[PDB]
This record gives structure tokens, sequence and C-alpha cells, in this order.
């Protein structure tokens, strides 16, 4: 409202415009989410519902903070902590000089402790991309735009209208698994993670059947060995190639042992024995993490 | 069902 | 592993907060508790009609339940604020909810649609957009686990003493949702495979089978008497084979406590 004035438009997403604005009462600058009440004429969008609702309750150094909520007759605002830019602006920036190992040690790093927090306070993100996560000049990483969050109290049913985009997609999904899991969002985090060290996206597929073959040509063919229960997954085909599994020497050579060893239990097959946030943050990879301090807007 | 809740 | 601790432990945080006055009835000038199991139970059936999630029907409840101890309502407006919190928790817990039109429609056309959108307003504001309370039923999921080896007639049974306790004020409103799921599933297991409160829940909860024993004979009351109740919805709900037919099951006589 009158309060705020709008500096620049910042982005697009889920039916709204986003803005860069600065509360003229007290110089903070912030995020304006506007949300149009009338085009569905269904009152409040249930995306919304759950956004709100759920990012109350998760308030956390490496979460972008929901500040207010502004409600009125014909509109609806949320209103964010504003950061500088995405994870994937800032990749593209560095694709000649590379992201340095510290610094993708301590994105990595943040960026398991606030999807720890998630996962402690029931609820799912399932929709980790770079895009999704902002970063500012002092070397912090927070996740953002949780339009597509779950709380996970009771089992969440899989929707194929609402997915997180094929390039970060759990190989569960993509197979046709019924309901969700922690693990999907730890199976992002890996590809993040991977495409952060050889500035190339880990599995870049055209469709869905061309990213479960490009997984499976990486990580291997899974079997009821590997994966108990896939032969069975409604989307799994007897016909599907047997592929062998790749060292990770040759998939990731920048990292040492310890890189190599947390990323292989970030992409485990089986849902179940993908590690966890909270393991991972246990992992001996982290053991002499940093905060280093990015070099932005080149 | 359809009803009008009659209290 | 212990992201499982740390849910269990914030739901049970959490359930304090989104506490309804236990007395706010009593300060409700022209609704009574009858007329709130009048409309928990029609929503029940709208449940059923749109083939909704038991969680969503919960929700609403706990919705229902909180407005009700801020905000005095009429007779006549009693149903246009359970239809909005049945909205709400249908945009919340399901993939994708019903239209309006049919929240509308289900209510014979009481209400308009702005009516509805607006009570959704309403409800929005005075429960600060705070959605996501925890449920009898999200405890009893996490019971559940552990039951090692799993009845799925035990889980159907508790399913359903707990929607039960959803349709009476009276007596459980005074009770957490943590200790009703508790009563629920102790109940089941005994009248289904005659044994009794484990001790890893015991471990887990903190609840003894004797702090559980106040909720637990109202609870067996309720079963006991479920027959002869005004309201049947969740008696006829629970006799189809999907939940095993537990509602038809012949409550014990005594629990022995």
């Amino acid at each position: 409202m009158e309060n705020f004035q709008k500096v620049e438009k910042i982005g697009e997403g889920t039916y709204g415009v986003v803005y860069k604005a600065r509360n003229k009462l007290t110089g903070e600058v912030v995020a304006l989410k506007k949300i149009r009440l009338d085009t569905e004429t269904e009152g409040v969008p249930s995306t919304a519902i759950r956004e709100i609702s759920l990012l109350k309750e998760l308030n956390h150094p490496n979460i972008v903070k929901l500040l207010d909520v502004i409600h009125t007759e014909n509109k609806l605002y949320l209103v964010f902590e504003f950061l500088h830019q995405d994870l994937k602006k800032f990749m593209d920036a560095s694709a000649l000089t590379g992201i340095p190992l510290p610094l993708i040690k301590s994105y990595l790093f943040q960026l398991l402790q606030g999807l720890a927090f998630c996962h402690s306070h029931r609820v799912l993100h399932r929709d980790l991309k770079p895009q999704n996560l902002l970063i500012n000049t002092e070397g912090a990483i927070k996740l953002a735009d949780f339009g597509l969050a779950r709380a996970f109290g009771v089992p969440v049913r899989t929707y194929t209208h609402e997915v997180v985009t094929l390039w970060y997609r759990a190989p569960e999904i993509l197979l046709g698994c019924k309901y969700y899991s922690t693990a999907v969002d730890i199976w992002s985090l890996g590809c993040i993670f991977a495409e952060m060290v050889t500035r190339r996206a880990l599995f870049p597929g055209d469709s869905e059947i061309d990213q479960l073959f490009r997984i499976f040509r990486t990580l291997g063919t899974p079997d009821e060995v590997v994966w108990p229960g896939v032969t069975s997954m409604p989307d799994y085909k007897p016909s599907f190639p047997k592929w062998a599994r790749q060292d990770f020497s040759k998939v990731v050579p920048p990292l040492d042992e310890d890189g190599r060893s947390l990323l292989s239990q970030m992409l485990h097959y089986d849902p179940n024995k993908r590690i966890s946030a909270k393991a991972a943050l246990a992992h001996p990879f982290f053991q002499d993490v940093t905060k280093p301090v990015p070099h932005l807007r080149l | 069902a359809r009803k009008r809740l009659e209290l | 592993p212990d992201y499982h601790e740390d849910i269990h432990t914030y739901l049970r945080e959490m359930e304090v907060k989104c506490k309804p006055k236990v007395g706010y009835m009593k300060k409700q000038p022209d609704i009574t508790n009858s007329m709130r199991a009048i409309l928990v139970d029609w929503l029940v059936e709208v449940g059923e009609e749109y083939k909704l999630q038991n969680e969503t029907l919960h929700l609403a409840v706990n919705y229902i339940d909180r407005f009700l101890s801020s905000m005095s309502v009429l007779r006549g407006k009693l149903q246009l604020v359970g239809t909005a919190a049945m909205l709400l928790a249908s945009k919340f817990e399901e993939i994708y909810p019903p239209e309006v039109a049919e929240f509308v429609y289900i209510t014979d056309d009481t209400y308009t649609k702005k009516q509805v959108l607006r009570m959704e307003h309403l409800v929005l504001k005075v429960l600060t957009f705070d959605l996501a309370a925890p449920t009898v039923n999200q405890f009893l999921t996490q019971y559940f686990l552990h039951q090692q080896p799993a009845n799925c007639k035990v889980e159907s049974l508790a399913m359903f003493l707990g929607e039960l306790s959803l349709i009476d004020a009276d007596p459980y409103l005074k009770y957490l949702p943590s200790v009703i799921a508790g009563a629920a599933f102790h109940l089941a297991l005994y009248t289904v495979t005659g044994q009794s409160w484990p001790e890893s829940l015991i471990r887990k909860t903190g609840y003894t089978l004797e702090s559980l024993k106040p909720c637990l004979m109202d609870l067996h009351q309720t079963y006991l008497k479920a027959p002869q109740h005004a309201q049947q919805s969740i008696r006829e709900k629970y006799k189809n084979s999907k939940y095993h037919g537990v509602s038809l099951l012949n409550p014990p006589e005594t629990l022995n406590l």
C-alpha cells in the first residue's frame, strides 16, 4: 500500500509480479509479491494458503523470511526480505572462473541447515533448484519460493501438475511413486552440488524418459538389489536398457574422497537409504567448512 | 449431503 | 530417524498454541454444542461426498473451534463458518480443492459465493493464517510407525474413534490432540488384538497408560454409546470395507484399568 515505494521489477512467479520495494517510513528494502485475487474467482489461491501458513513457522538464517502479509479485498501481498540475486545467475556469472570449492562447501552446508530445519518442522520444499536459492554479498545462501511447499504430518501425494523442473526431479517421482518423502529435497541438493562443481547440469533431460535414461547412464540402471521395488513401480518398464554405474572420479573430478562420498549418498536410488539433511551435516566433508564471501554482479 | 443445516 | 522425533516434538509444541478456549460455547449466545455436533457431522458427509482426505475434515473442525473461540456467531451463519473452514482446509490438504460453487451448492444455496469467499477472508484474518494445525490424525500417523507388526484393523478402528471425538465438544475440547490419539490407539489395539499401549510410545510420548485413563474412559463411553448417538455419519463411514468395517466391531465391556 501507501508505505511502500516500488524500486524495480525483480521477477515473475505463481501468477504474480515480484517487485523490489523500499519502506518509506523505515527505509527497509523488501521483496513485494503480489497476488491478484480476481482472475480465477475462487478466493485465495491454495499455493498462497500453503506458502504463507508454512513459511510463517520457518524462522531460520538460511530461509528467506516472510516479513508481512497484507490482505485487502481485491489484492494479497507477501512481503519478504530482499536478497540480491539467485544461485543460477551466480553460476552463469562464474562460468569462466568457477565457484571456488570453499564457497561451494559453504553454500551446500547452509542449504542443508535450512533444509534440515524445514524437515524438522514438518515441511517439504519440493522445488529446490538454483533459481529458487538466493544469495547476498556476505556469503549467505537461503531457501526461497515455497510455492510448492507441503506439510507432511500426514503423507503428501504426488501430483503431476505440481513438481520440480525435470533436471532436479528425483528418480522415484519419474518412476511414478505415490507419495513424497524428504529424500526428494536431498536429491535436488545433490544435483545442485554437482552442478556447482562441474559448471554443468548433472542430469539435463529433454523429457521424463530422457531424464530417467540420463540418470541411469550415470548412476546405473537400478535393480531389486540396489533399490527393492523398482521393477514394481508404475512407470518402470522391463524394456529399460541396463546401464552400468560410472565411477564418481569421472563424474565430479574436482572432488576429493569426502565430497565424492557425500554426493553418492545424496543420490542414492532407494529413498529410504538416501542421506538425510541432518546426517549430511555430520559428514566429514564439512569438518573444515568456512564462510567465504562471493563476488557478485560481474 | 446437499442440505441446509436446520438447527 | 531423528527428524521424526523433531516432528513429534514440534507437533506437541504447536498443538498447545492452536488449542481453542475449552469453555467458549458457554459464552456463545446463540449456538450450542448440539448445533456444533450437527455441523461437524454434516462436514463428515461433504468430505465423503467429495472424497476428501480425513485430514481435511480434522483441520476444518480445528479452524471452526478456534474461530468460534473469538467470534460470536448466530445460528444462521454457523453453517457458513463451517463451509469456509472446509474450503480452507481443502485448499491446505487436498492436491486441489473442490470449487467454491460446490460448497455453495452443498449448502443447498443457503449462502452465495461472495458470502463464502468473504467468510474465507474473515476466517483467515481471525486465525491469522495459522492453518498448519496438528491433528489427532497426525499423531495417530506418528504412533502407527511404532506398530511394526502393522494391523490395518487397528489403524482403522483408531481413526474411527478419533473421528467420533470431533463430534462432541463437551468432553474432548479439554484433551490435546496427542492425548486423544493416545487413547484411540490403545482402545483400538485392545479391541482388535487384546494388547496394550506399548512401551515404545510411553518412551516416545511420555504418556503412561494411566495418564491417558481419563480420556480413555470418556472415549470408551463414546464407543459404547456410538450406536445410540444422534449423529451417525462417521459410523456409516466406517462400516465400508475400506475401513474393514471396524465400526461394526463390538467394543469390550470393560478395560480393566
